[PDB]
């Protein structure tokens, strides 16, 4: 049974940063992409970043978070790492974390944790 | 060491011109200073004319 | 900035002159030079101590 | 090399009281002073208090806080420890533990730490 | 010297379930019953469930918390359990543990711990 939990989240007002983080269990995941997602209540969930174990670190991110949200990954360990900066209220969001694998070059999840809230205002 | 400079030093009467002597001599401590200094390099002094 | 200051033998209590000496101590990361006086008793020979 | 370690950190309700704790190791830290900076996302990080280690020993607070987030330490284990009573939602930062000596009568802080959430919500 | 030590509070978004958590430590309580108190800023202490030790387990709640909130104890670990579900706002408070007698047939609170923490907001 593959589990993933997550960690790190909380209220940030605009202009901080934090670092989200999520352990996955169940098996090895050298040929696992591990990535995050988030869903701002009110509003359909979306893809955030995703990258991949390979000794070649393949790199991604949405469109909205690009130069401002940064993504990472210990396979020694596991564990993704996710750094947020320069945060706007717009970041507002139950942030969750995903093992996937890469089916016709394409990201596609298989594995998803509980989640947890990062929250931006004053 | 350890945040201690210690100098040892000893004088001894020679009748030589060249080298150092063969004989066996042990020196004795002269100051221990507690100066946390990071001595790395070092430079003699002489009395020009 | 500067104002004239002084006393004169008329002035009263409160305004004549006072020598103040303040002694700051403040510790830090480098090791300790001075050290308040530390005692040591009499000699006693001949009998465990 | 010296390292700090913090300790208890979580979310606390406007009035519940809470402890922090920071370990330093490394060195001896009886000539510094054990202290304790908050900062509240997205601003500035602000002092909260420091103690000093010493017969005598001298404790500050940050105006905000002060006689509120009490402030203690340890010479043996050299830690500083923050027991924060009766929080506000204003409280809310993360909190830093520092490391420092006193040079012009000005707790200056040499070593830091990673720091810990200690958030305060309705 | 009877100890009471709490933990398991955080927060939770508005619907859900957290759990929290005492251990009692100094003496045997199996005739002693363990509950919770919970108090809101600006409120008073408000009784809000307990437990019995002995085999027939009774348990009572508040009416504002009943069919919300269980309370469960393990004579074992002398440990008692608050599981909270359908959270609200109107549940955020400061949560202590009491341990007590039998006394008239009404809950005796004797010893009491430092506290933990529930919030149920966005």
């Amino acid at each position: 049974h593959v589990q993933l939990v997550e960690s790190g989240g909380g209220l940030v007002q605009p202009g901080g940063s934090l670092r989200l983080s999520c352990a996955a269990s169940g098996r090895s995941f050298n040929s696992y992409l591990m990535g995050w997602f988030r869903q701002a209540p009110g509003k359909e969930r979306e893809f955030v970043a995703w990258i991949s174990g390979s000794p070649h670190d393949i790199i991604r991110y949405r469109d909205s978070v690009k130069d401002r949200f940064t993504i990472s990954r210990d396979n020694a360990k596991n564990t993704v790492y996710l750094q947020m900066n320069s945060l706007k209220p717009v970041d507002t969001a139950v942030y969750y974390c995903a093992v996937g694998s890469l089916r016709v070059g394409s990201f596609s999840p298989d594995y998803w944790g509980q989640g947890t809230q990062v929250t931006v205002s004053s | 060491i350890d945040g201690y400079f210690k100098i040892y030093s000893k004088h001894t009467p020679i009748n030589l011109v060249r080298d150092l002597p063969q004989g066996f001599s042990a020196l004795e401590p002269l100051v221990d200073l507690p100066i946390g200094i990071n001595i790395t390099r070092f430079q003699t002094l002489l009395a020009l004319h | 900035p500067l104002q004239s200051y002084g006393f004169q033998p008329t002035n009263g209590v409160g305004y004549q002159p006072y020598r103040v000496v303040v002694l700051s101590f403040e510790l830090l990361h480098a090791p300790a030079t001075v050290c308040g006086p530390k005692k040591s008793t009499n000699l006693v020979k001949n009998k465990c101590v």
